[PDB]
C-alpha cells in the first residue's frame, strides 16, 4: 500500500526542527556523479 | 543553494546506472552509508518512474533530514519535489511551508 510508505516516512517537523554558506548541496555533488557515470 | 528543478525529477537514469548507485550504497553500508551517497541513490530513485521506488527515494530522504541538522534545510526543498511528483500534496505543502 501507501499507508507502509506514510508511516515510514512521516516527519515529526516539531521533533526535528530547521535550525552555513559553505556547504556545497547534496544536488550538486548527485550532478556530478551521474556525468561521471557516463564514462566509467 | 544548487538546488534541483521539477524538470530533472521527472526524467529517469537507466537501471544500470540507478543500480551503480543502489551499489555504492550498500558498500558503504546501507543506512549507515554516507549521507552524499544515500542522497545521490534517493534521487536517482525519485526520478524513477516506478512509484515504489519514488517512495523509497523520499523514505531514503526522510533518513536524511532526521539524521543530519545541516541538511534539514535542502532536504525540505528536496522533500517537496519528491512528494509532489507522488501526488502527497499535503506533504509537499507542509514541507514547503516550513
Amino acid at each position: 500500500s501507501a499507508t507502509t510508505f506514510r508511516i515510514l516516512a512521516h516527519l515529526d517537523e516539531q521533533r526535528y526542527p530547521l535550525p552555513e554558506k559553505n556547504l556545497p548541496s547534496l544536488f550538486e555533488g548527485f550532478k556530478a556523479t551521474v556525468s561521471i557515470i557516463q564514462q566509467r | 543553494d544548487f538546488w534541483p528543478t521539477l524538470k530533472d525529477a521527472y526524467e529517469p537514469l537507466y537501471p544500470q546506472q540507478l543500480e551503480i548507485l543502489r551499489q555504492q550504497v550498500v558498500s558503504e553500508g546501507g543506512p549507515t552509508a554516507t549521507i552524499q551517497s544515500r542522497f545521490n541513490y534517493a534521487w536517482g530513485l525519485i526520478k524513477s518512474t516506478d512509484v515504489n521506488d519514488e517512495r523509497l527515494g523520499v523514505k531514503i530522504l526522510t533518513d536524511i533530514y532526521k539524521e543530519a541538522e545541516s541538511r534539514r534545510r535542502e532536504c525540505l526543498y528536496y522533500l517537496t519535489i519528491g512528494c509532489y511528483k507522488l501526488g502527497e500534496y499535503s506533504m509537499a505543502k507542509r514541507y514547503v511551508d516550513t
